[PDB]
């Protein structure tokens, strides 16, 4: 069965994943911040 | 036609320019040219009144 | 600046001492203060080093 | 993404069409202030 | 090219790799809060801890900063390195950095911003990679101590070498040199692009507009003697004026009012450019304070016109637009104030436009002429048009009164126009 | 009356203006701190007038 959300958080911390961050950078649209 | 400019020379090189169109015992000159440093021996306007040629011999 | 401030110091002073109906306002000095402040700005604004 | 197919963008348009931004001095009947167009004979 | 020259280009590309310990010391030593010796001793975790708190304070001042908490100031950002990423990823990082430098542009006076930017300087080496955006955002603080620190830790781009002297120098850069940096055209295109980004994001603030205005005005003055350069300046700076006028923010428009006026006096322009300028000015004129500044700008522009038709009537579209943003009562109030600027040519044009287009305002012509003394040539043009009006338009009490006014003052000129016309 | 008199009547009509020189807006930098844009707008006119 697929991982629970709270697992994905620990998995993010333990393995030090940065795919979540790189996604936000890609989604970063300047007009949205302004 | 009536003249609208008046220029008065001077040995020191100053040339005081007076606007005839605008009377008093003491009139204030519009400008006080001093580029020359010697006696003004010629003062002459262009026929239409847009250039003043000041010279020192 | 010492030369500029002293020269304007004399002018402001000679008005204080020798004025008959001087007002207690200091108007002449304030105008003198502006001229020194302007003279300081352009004097300091210059740079000796080539840019 | 782009195709052409009082408006605010009037000024930017008139800049595009014109190359010479200084009015011709031949038409005017006052001479320019600081520059003299003088030729020797 | 010599071997040394090519290797230099390799070094410049490879500036932030941190290949060996000595390189790691120079890179890690650069700082905006701390001296060199302490800087070498610190770790990324300690630096990030301060920034996380500092960003929180900025968030309270302005909610927009909270977004970067998810991207640049996240706990994952500690492990993030730029040298290891791909070309596509670094562009997104550069875009995120550039957006942040815009928000922090106005809050440099506050203490927390200087902490928050430390995280980017240490982690993302913006002082080496995003050098241009950092200097441009902090250009107006040139006398502030913060700007001095920025110079010391930053390698100047080719365009900013005017500041090369003021790196690690006690005196801050003088006002005069900033004019030199703006004087080069290439910088203006660069600054124009940065300024354009601010308008798109509505990130502008008064201090930036004041400083941006003061430099642009001065650049024209420094180029007053050289006509050919002034010609090259018009495409760039007037284009900025169109963008500033597009902005809703009033202070942006007023800066456009400053910058337009100085060209008009600095360089005579074609009427079409002048007329085009009015429409842009009047399109977005909503703020009262901008409204006052606009009317002075309109009058000042026409005074610079020195060609045939200088006092010709405005085009119909321009006339309707002007009256919408300035009713007849307003301009009479403008004509009232004793300290008015010279506006005779515009009023002559605005006068003739009424006769052509709006008959019922013809009474207002009487009031306008009395308030301001118009030039003789202007009055002659007004008489000539009103003569045609009587032949075409039906005779009116106001119409004859306008003549009757001209009868009272300078009667002889009235005959001359009538003699030439009828 | 003649056409020339109309032309000569323009030249009298035109009025003097203060040209912009290099050392005309230099002082702005000194007092460009904590001033609303509108005040700065007026001063530019003042030197220009």
């Amino acid at each position: 069965p697929p991982p629970d959300e709270e697992e994905q958080l620990l998995a993010k911390f333990v393995f030090g994943d940065t795919t979540d961050l790189q996604e936000n950078l890609a989604k970063f649209n300047a007009d949205f911040i302004f | 036609k009536q003249n609208r400019w008046l220029a008065v020379g001077s040995e020191s090189g100053f040339v005081n320019l007076y606007d005839r169109n605008n009377t008093s015992s003491t009139p204030t000159p519009v400008a006080a040219l001093d580029q020359l440093t010697t006696t003004i021996s010629n003062l002459q306007f262009s026929p239409d009144g847009q250039i003043l040629c000041m010279a020192s011999r | 600046i010492a030369r500029v401030l002293a020269a304007k110091a004399a002018v402001s002073l000679r008005y204080d001492a020798l004025a008959e109906d001087r007002d207690d306002s200091g108007d002449i000095g304030l105008e003198s203060r502006a001229k020194v402040e302007n003279r300081l700005s352009q004097l300091e604004g210059r740079d000796l080093r080539t840019t | 993404d782009e195709s052409d197919s009082g408006d605010i963008n009037a000024l930017t348009k008139i800049l595009s069409t014109t190359y010479n931004y200084k009015d011709t001095l031949s038409n005017s009947k006052l001479l320019p202030p600081k520059k003299l167009d003088i030729v020797r004979l | 090219s010599s071997l040394s020259d090519q290797l230099a280009q390799v070094a410049s590309n490879n500036a932030t790799v941190a290949l060996d310990r000595k390189r790691r010391q120079k890179l890690h030593s650069a700082s905006l809060i701390y001296n060199s010796k302490t800087a070498a001793t610190q770790d990324y975790d300690f630096i990030f801890e301060n920034a996380s708190k500092a960003l929180e304070e900025l968030s309270q001042i302005e909610p927009k900063f909270a977004i970067f908490s998810r991207t640049l100031f996240s706990e994952s950002s500690i492990s993030l390195d730029r040298n290891v990423q791909t070309k596509e990823e670094i562009k997104d990082l550069d875009n995120a950095i550039n957006a942040y430098l815009l928000l922090a542009s106005s809050k440099w006076y506050l203490a927390p911003t200087l902490h928050a930017t430390e995280w980017l300087v240490r982690r993302f080496q913006i002082h080496v990679k995003n050098t241009e955006m950092l200097l441009l955002s902090t250009l107006n603080y040139y006398q502030t101590p913060v700007f001095k620190r920025i110079l010391s830790i930053i390698k100047l781009p080719p365009l900013f070498n005017c500041l090369s002297n003021f790196v690690r120098s006690e005196k801050p850069p003088t006002a005069l040199t900033m004019i030199k940096l703006f004087n080069d055209m290439d910088f203006l295109k660069l600054y124009t692009s940065y300024l354009d980004q601010c308008i798109k994001h509505n990130a502008t603030y008064t201090n930036q507009l004041l400083f941006t205005t003061c430099c642009f005005i001065n650049v024209v003055a420094f180029n007053s003697n050289n006509d050919e350069k002034l010609n090259q300046l018009v495409p760039i700076l007037l284009e900025i004026s169109a963008k500033l006028l597009a902005s809703k923010s009033k202070d942006c428009q007023i800066a456009a009012h400053t910058i337009l006026v100085v060209f008009a006096t600095a360089l005579p322009l074609k009427k079409t450019i002048i007329l085009a300028a009015m429409e842009t000015i009047l399109s977005n004129l909503d703020a009262k304070e901008a409204k006052h500044s606009a009317l002075l700008t309109i009058c000042k522009l026409f005074q610079t016109l020195k060609g045939q038709g200088n006092v010709d009537q405005l085009p119909s579209k321009i006339f309707k637009l002007f009256d919408s943003k300035f009713d007849t009562v307003s301009i009479l109030t403008f004509l009232d104030k004793e300290d008015k600027p010279v506006c005779d040519k515009f009023i002559t044009s605005y006068t003739r436009s009424i006769a052509r287009y709006d008959r019922s305002k013809l009474n207002i012509i009487l009031s306008l002429l009395k308030k301001i003394r118009l030039e003789r040539y202007e009055v002659r043009l007004i008489i000539t048009d009103l003569i045609y009006l009587s032949e075409i338009l039906e005779d009116k009490s106001q119409l004859v009164e306008l003549f009757e006014y001209f009868i009272s003052i300078n009667e002889d000129l009235v005959l001359k126009c009538l003699k030439s016309l009828g | 009356e003649d056409e020339e008199d109309i032309a000569l009547e323009f030249i009298n009509g035109e009025k003097k203006d203060k040209l912009v020189n290099m050392n005309s807006f230099t002082s702005m930098f000194d007092n460009i701190q904590n001033v609303q844009m509108d005040t700065f707008f007026d001063r530019v006119m003042k030197v220009l007038t």
